[PDB]
RNA sequence: GUAUGUCUAAAGUUAUGCUCUUAUUUACUAACAAAAUCAUUGAACUAG
């Protein structure tokens, strides 16, 4: 953790060091109170602000290691792509369990950090596939509902949804092209 | 001690003159026929 | 059968009870109904566990008895010498190993053999004139020369200003020492300690071969063939000197060895390891514990610290691998008050501090003393406080042993339960805490400004309150403090700007918040108590406590007056 | 160790008839003596 | 001539100023001016102690000016080690503040104490010996207050210049 | 108490222990630090066919064939038993033989003018520990447990209860005279202590540090 | 030498044939440095 | 508290109904914890 105000120890202000492998995820609660964690010791970690304690170690026998995370727009739950080829979801409240039925599947992405994203309303939920392709969610019942092919026949690592429009979405990878989705 | 290396024989022992070892005196009449002989190493050694 | 084993007197002498500093075979009452053990037998324990108590017992059995388990005249047996100690064992016996290791425990044989070779330093300090003497140096000896048998080296060496006329080497107490003959202008002292065994005990005779051995030893190690040799037999607690001596120096290490002996603090805390060793007690205090009675004497002109360790050692719990919950260590404060002027010395724990170690819980309280010892070093002499109060019975014997250095701090305990667990509570403190990312020391006034407008014992009353008040509910009291949110906390503060009168509404809310949390929880009428024992609820006070029948009294004699 | 406790016990008493308690006996050659005989069964034991 | 040049540097020592700055702690290039104007910060409150000395504990100036004495030659010659002048140099430029008595003071136990793990260690506190208790003794791992009994004595009597600091502070 | 079988005397000798306190080890002043006992390296004092001199048999005589006595296991086990100084002795000679066989540098200087003048051990040289100052004394100030120094200037002895208390200076005055303002307050306000009051919380002194003392500050101006 | 090929440096050999450890080991080092009779006898040996 | 196991991550470059908020119940785990009646005494101590 870095303060780029302090100039002593170049602004280093706190060192966080629970984790047991390299770290592959980072991302803060929309407050900035509080910020989750991933890593491949296959554990996630909750930590509050310049504190190094996690609050919260979330980890189970069949759970993977998350190569990514991300925060609902409704700031009630967090999402992590997960090595299994699933996304699971988690509460953003005290104790932060694990959302039993809200479960996406469908997309390939063991082996690659694949990225996803929620729409600026909160209704849907995208992530890219290894196969060159973008799925795309129901929030309510997770139900798959499309998966775009992509050009180039790469892994489709990257995606994003624009945070104003009503569907225009990008993703990219290994094919190098960025495309527009709609 | 435990820590002294042990001495050096040519160095601190060879050079030193030895002390007297433990020889009773004889008298040069009662023990004549032994008094010559009787503290040597291996005594009559050389007398064939 | 008492009659056939030779008396009281001649069954004493095999036991160790020369060297417990009991005062008499009378008052030898052994605690046949408490001890650790006693308290382990109900617990959740495995089969090792169980089976691994009844060491404790017999590591006191035999520690009474090692002057006869560990005696010199045995049949066969190659002598190893104790780690960190000058004893050596005749024999390998665990049982007796152990307990001997627990009493010399934190390096206590090299401390009590540098705390004498200090005092005598210092007596021969201010004899420079008298004895004649140019210089007094204190040897930088070997690290282990303390319990190094075989071989020595002067601990101290003097110069006169012109010449000494020594005589021949004597022993301390022999009479009329001729002083015409030899002359000499550099003398020396050699402290050596001895654990005597049942048959080897004559200091006299120690003291006089120690001497010979090694000035004629063919070793270069004193300066002069010509100083004295001081024996102190830990075990049977005897002292004896032999060397030479000039006119003067023989009455002066008279008188100076009766005086160490009797006063020196590290002989006493060897004296107490080995009464514990073997659970007997006596009742020797000599000044009262700190008291709802007599707190009054906080406010004294000395200086005084209050040293708090509950917060030293903290830990978080969380789910392991294996499906078990481990406690990981996370940052700790060592809270170090001075109530006069309300200087908080806050020494920040960082995690980094156990790196490695196991037995935290114990570690936690060594690592309290060596910061405390820390700071004290830190401060110039008249600075130094004069005496430490001791919230915790498990951080005396540590802060005991660390203040050896500093044996004019009188170590104080306390009757009270005061609330200074309850510092991690306010945020400031908390945060501050928390943060750290090395080992700090943070300082605070934890009177903030009110000492510009009210006295120290208000303001540490004040103070007593908002812990209390924090300890017995947390989110109640913070709710209490922050009901105005005009009241800014500045910066470079703990608490809210209020005003006095402000304050007094404060007080009221935390008090009653306390009280009726306390009559609640105890089921206590508030109302029909006396002042004196509400005052001792606020304080804590040790109700079971001699000082509370003794105030008792204090205040009957009053209803008696008139 | 007990034969030489014994010659020691035997040697002593000879020797200290007139001389009383104290240092000074150096009849060696029979404890000597059992040590040689305990290396001489103590050798192969230990090339083993 | 050994009073000619003791003049000329007497003479020599008035062509600086003792004022500190924050960024001026730790120059690598300006540390020899940094040491040598905190020898005569030093010496200025001395001097003010020297101006008070029947008000203000007057048995202890002389001990305070014998103990400071290998500091001063020290920072003269440039000889105090970077770390400790460091330190030193914080403890200083607080005091120099118009009202950060507090923060030399935590300054001075960052100078004296530090942020080592073990200031002055603890040897075989228990019977259950462990390879992890070397660590733990000190020794050459010990803070600064431990190094010697001179370096003691003068950061000592530094802690006492912050004391009167404070006294005169406050009187006048 | 002391058990009964230590209580009760043999018939062969009839204090009420006094067949326990023949009692070097003194198991009645046990406490008392001992000096050595001193050594005493004492010494005492049909015709033989080889010498003449009778008492022996030719086998057990001392004198080549022809034709004082030592007086505890560290006494026997002493090697300097019988020494009278010899080997000191010669160790001086060889020592007094072999001995008679055989500035400021400008920054010391300039630092010293401006000041007017002319690992290691936890433990202040120059701190004398108090108790060194009552050598030539019998008794004990200074207590070992707690490190106390006592002196009439710290404090003095209760004597009914031999306890040392310390006395009161400066605002620990002050503050035992508000304890007795608060104490006269509660007689004054009548919730007194028999009495069951709701109302005695509100004239506890640590209870209303502030409100007393103010009070008493006010008041004060009114003497 | 047999000690140091061992790996066992964290034992020192003193001079009078002690052998001693220069540290507290842990329970892999002691068992690993768990030396026999042959190995002490001789070195007893080597003692007297 | 152990045995014991695992980790240590640049470079010293090999050529191309079903949930949620949250107040509880129950179980398991914690060498975490000096807990106020029954002249101040469980007290640093227990492991296959
Ligand atoms: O214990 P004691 O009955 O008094 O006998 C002792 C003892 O010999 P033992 O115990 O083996 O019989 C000594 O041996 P250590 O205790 O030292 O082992 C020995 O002295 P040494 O060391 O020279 O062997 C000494 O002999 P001395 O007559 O010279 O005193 C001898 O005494 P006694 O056998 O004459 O009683
Ligand atoms: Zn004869």
């Amino acid at each position: 953790h870095y303060d780029d105000r302090v100039s002593e120890n170049q602004g280093l202000v706190q060192t966080y060091d629970h984790h047991l492998s390299s770290i592959l995820a980072l991302k803060y609660f929309p407050d900035g109170s509080k910020f989750i964690s991933s890593s491949e010791d296959k554990t996630v970690r909750i930590w509050e602000n310049q504190i190094n304690v996690p609050i919260k170690q979330i980890s189970d026998t069949a759970q993977h290691s998350m190569p990514f995370l991300n925060v609902h727009p409704s700031q009630n739950y967090f999402c992590a792509q997960s090595m299994d080829n699933r996304i699971y979801s988690f509460s953003l409240k005290p104790k932060y369990k694990r959302h039993p039925k809200k479960i996406f599947k469908g997309h390939s992405s063991a082996g690659y950090g694949i990225s996803l994203a929620f729409s600026g309303d909160g209704r849907y939920i995208c992530s890219g596939d290894s196969k060159s392709r973008l799925f795309t969610w129901d929030w309510n019942t997770s139900r798959l509902l499309n998966n775009i092919k992509i050009p180039g026949n790469k892994p489709i690592t990257q995606v994003d949804w624009h945070p104003q429009e009503t569907s225009k979405v990008i993703c990219s990878g290994a094919a190098g092209k960025i495309y527009v989705c709609d | 001690d435990d820590d002294e290396p042990p001495l050096s024989y040519e160095q601190h022992i060879e050079n030193i003159e030895p002390l007297d070892p433990i020889n009773l005196p004889l008298d040069s009449q009662d023990d004549e026929y032994v008094k010559d002989w009787l503290y040597d190493s291996r005594p009559l050694e050389e007398d064939s | 059968v008492i009659q056939a084993l030779g008396g009281i007197e001649t069954i004493l002498e095999h036991t160790l009870f020369k060297g417990t500093g009991f005062n008499s075979w009378e008052g030898l009452f052994w605690e046949k109904a408490s001890g650790f053990e006693d308290s382990m037998q109900f617990k959740k324990l495995t089969h090792a566990q169980r089976t691994g108590l009844s060491q404790i017992p017999n590591r006191r059995f035999t520690l009474w008895w090692s002057p006869t388990i560990n005696r010199a005249n045995v049949y066969v047996g190659f002598l190893v010498q104790l780690d960190l100690t000058g004893i050596f064992l005749h024999g390998k016996i665990p049982t007796l190993k152990i307990s001997l290791i627990q009493i010399f425990r934190a390096h206590l044989w090299q401390k009590i053999h540098e705390s004498i070779v200090f005092d005598i330093c210092q007596i021969l300090d201010g004899e420079l004139d008298v004895l004649q003497i140019e210089s007094v140096t204190k040897e930088t000896v070997h690290p282990r020369k303390s319990y190094k048998m075989n071989s020595s080296a002067a601990d101290i060496t003097m110069e006169s200003v012109h010449e000494w006329e020594v005589s021949k080497p004597s022993l301390l107490h022999e009479t009329n020492d001729s002083f015409k003959g030899l002359i000499t202008n550099k003398m020396w002292f050699d402290v050596q300690l001895r654990y005597g065994d049942y048959d080897s005990h004559d200091i006299s005779r120690y003291v006089r071969a120690k001497f010979l051995d090694y000035t004629t030893d063919n070793v270069s190690m004193y300066p002069s063939p010509t100083g004295v040799m001081i024996g102190i037999d830990l075990a049977y607690n005897m002292y004896d000197a032999y060397g030479n001596w000039f006119n003067g120096l023989k009455p002066l290490i008279q008188n100076s060895m009766r005086t160490i002996m009797k006063a020196n603090p590290a002989l006493y805390v060897l004296r107490e390891r080995i009464r514990k060793g073997l659970q007997i007690y006596q009742s020797s205090v000599q000044e009262p514990f700190l008291n709802s009675s007599n707190y009054a004497e906080l406010f004294n002109n000395d200086i005084k610290l209050f040293v708090d360790d509950t917060n030293v050692y903290r830990v978080t719990v969380h789910k392991t691998f294996e499906g078990n919950v481990a406690t990981k260590a996370i940052n700790g404060c060592i809270f170090t008050l001075n109530p006069k002027t309300g200087h908080l010395f806050l020494k920040i724990i960082h995690t980094s501090v156990w790196a490695g170690q196991k037995r935290l819980s114990q570690l936690a309280k060594w690592k309290t003393a060596e910061e405390v010892s820390a700071l004290v070093r830190s401060l110039p002499k008249e600075e130094q406080p004069k005496q430490i109060i001791v919230t915790r019975k498990a951080m005396l014997d540590p802060l005991e042993v660390h203040m050896l250095d500093f044996p004019n701090i009188a170590i104080r305990p306390t009757e009270l339960r005061l609330p200074f667990s309850a510092a991690m509570s306010i945020d400031k403190l908390s945060d501050v805490v928390m943060k750290a990312t090395e080992p700090q020391m943070v300082l605070f006034n934890i009177y903030d400004d009110w000492l510009d407008r009210i006295s120290s014992y208000t303001a540490f009353s004040r103070l007593t309150l908002l812990l209390r008040a924090l300890k017995t509910n947390e989110e109640s009291a913070k709710m209490i403090l922050l009901s105005d949110p005009t009241i800014t906390i500045k910066s470079y503060h703990l608490w809210p700007s209020f005003t006095d009168e402000q304050w007094i509404t404060i007080e009221s809310q935390m008090r009653d918040l306390i009280l009726t949390e306390y009559g609640r929880k105890y089921n206590v009428n508030i109302s029909a108590l006396t002042q004196t024992e509400i005052k001792d609820i606020i304080l804590g006070q040790n109700i079971k406590a001699p000082s509370v029948k003794r105030q008792k009294m204090a205040e009957l004699e009053a209803a008696r007056s008139e | 160790i007990r034969a030489c406790k014994d010659l020691k016990h035997i040697i002593y008493y000879k020797f200290n008839k007139n001389l009383g308690k104290g240092p000074g006996c150096g009849f060696w050659q029979p404890a000597w003596r059992v040590w040689l005989n305990f290396l001489r069964g103590t050798i192969p034991l230990l090339e083993r | 001539n050994r009073p000619e040049r003791i003049q000329e540097a007497i003479a020599q020592d008035k062509t600086i100023s003792v004022i500190i700055d924050p960024s001026q702690i730790g120059s690598t290039e300006g540390k020899p001016l940094l040491s040598m104007k905190c020898n005569l910060y030093i010496h200025e409150i001395l001097s003010r102690w020297k101006a008070s000395l029947e008000a203000y504990h007057p048995e202890l100036f002389l001990d305070t000016k014998k103990a400071l004495f290998p500091l001063l030659l020290q920072l003269r010659r440039n000889q105090l080690a970077p770390d400790l002048l460091i330190s030193l140099a914080t403890v200083l430029y607080h005091l120099q503040q118009p009202k950060e008595i507090n923060l030399a003071v935590q300054s001075y136990m960052k100078l004296s104490i530090g942020n080592v793990a073990w200031p002055i260690g603890v040897t075989s506190v228990g019977i259950h010996a462990r390879s992890a208790h070397s660590k733990i003794q000190g020794g050459r791992n010990a803070a600064n207050i431990m190094i010697d009994e001179r370096t003691r004595l003068w950061i000592t009597s530094i802690k006492r210049l912050i004391t009167f600091e404070e006294w005169y502070t406050s009187n006048h | 108490h002391i058990p009964r079988y230590i209580r009760n005397q043999p018939w062969y000798y009839k204090d009420y222990l006094v067949h326990h306190r023949q009692k070097a080890l003194d198991i009645d002043n046990n406490s008392e630090p001992k000096i050595g006992m001193g050594i005493k390296d004492e010494f005492k004092l049909s015709f033989c066919r080889n010498c003449g001199e009778a008492g022996h048999k030719e086998k057990d005589c001392m004198e080549k064939p022809r034709k004082l006595v030592r007086a505890d296991w560290d006494s026997r086990k002493d090697r300097w038993y019988g020494y009278s100084g010899k080997e000191y002795n010669e160790l001086i000679s060889k020592w007094e033989r072999d001995k008679r066989n055989k500035l400021w540098d400008t920054d010391e200087e300039i630092e010293l003018m401006k000041l007017e003048l002319y690992r290691t051990s936890t433990r202040l040289r120059e701190d004398k520990a108090a108790y060194l100052n009552d050598i030539n004394s019998t008794e004990s100030n200074y207590d070992p447990k707690s490190r106390l120094y006592k002196t009439e200037t710290l404090g003095a002895v209760d004597e009914k209860s031999k306890m040392f208390r310390r006395h009161l200076t400066g605002e620990g005055l002050k503050l035992n005279e508000l304890n007795q303002f608060a104490r006269s307050h509660a007689k004054e306000m009548g919730i007194r202590d028999e009495i069951e009051d709701k109302e005695k919380v509100q004239h506890v002194l640590v209870a209303n540090p502030t409100k007393y003392e103010y009070l008493k500050k006010k008041r004060e101006q009114e003497e | 030498l047999l000690i140091h090929r061992k790996g066992l440096t964290y034992l020192h050999l003193d001079y009078n044939f002690n052998l001693k450890p220069t540290k507290t080991l842990t329970t892999k080092e002691r068992k690993k440095s768990r030396l026999g009779n042959s190995f002490h006898l001789m070195r007893e040996l080597l003692k007297m």
